[PDB]
């Protein structure tokens, strides 16, 4: 198992988004931070099975120009074609 | 095996489809791939990670009505996947990118 968490009232940014789950997912030094680069780290790089969860979302989405939903789809997308994640919105 | 920017581009642009030594995300989990392990070579000898759909989720490359796009990795070997991607349309636009698909520019 592998378990990354966001605290979603401390991302600063899209930017800062992508990189705390480059460290909380143990993504490549490479990593793209952008939703292609995410969208293949889950699907051909993260370790599985894998849980996320994901703290104060709504923060996070006012935090980031509302970039974090678009993120948080391609959890959903990689999920519903799948991929074994759960998640959690707390 | 064919796995350069302008060897698989010269493959796709002759063939119109992936040369033999690819095999899709879901064709390699078959064959017991697991990508966190980096074990593709032990379970695929001579393999690359190619042909899987798409979604230019960034919208980077350009759309056109009834175009869609799939992706291929390049220059890889063993271990671990790298940051290089060829990038083909159904149209058979060819574009690369070295950066984990921050940058693409076109080739063919």
């Amino acid at each position: 198992m592998k378990k990354a968490v966001i605290n979603g009232e401390q991302i600063r940014s899209i930017s800062d988004l992508h990189q705390t789950l480059k460290k909380e997912l143990a993504l490549p030094e490479y990593y793209g931070e952008n939703l292609d680069a995410l969208w293949d780290a889950l699907t051909g790089w993260v370790e599985y099975p894998l849980v996320l969860e994901w703290r104060q979302f709504e923060q996070s989405k006012q935090l980031t120009e509302n970039g974090a939903e678009s993120v948080l789809q391609v959890f959903r997308e990689a999920k519903a074609e799948g991929a074994d994640i759960t998640i959690i919105l707390s | 095996v064919i796995n350069t920017f302008d060897g698989v581009a010269d493959y796709l642009q002759t063939y119109h489809k992936l040369p033999d030594n690819y095999i899709t995300k879901s064709e390699a989990q078959a064959l017991g791939w697991v990508a966190s392990k980096g074990n593709l070579c032990d379970v695929a000898p001579g393999k690359s990670i190619g042909g899987d759909i798409f979604s230019n989720r960034e919208g980077k490359l350009p759309g056109k009505s009834g175009r869609t796009w799939r992706e291929a990795d390049i220059n890889y070997t063993c271990g671990f996947r790298n940051s290089d991607r060829i990038l083909y349309s159904s149209d058979w636009l060819i574009y690369k990118t070295t950066d984990h698909y921050q940058t693409f520019t076109k080739i063919r």
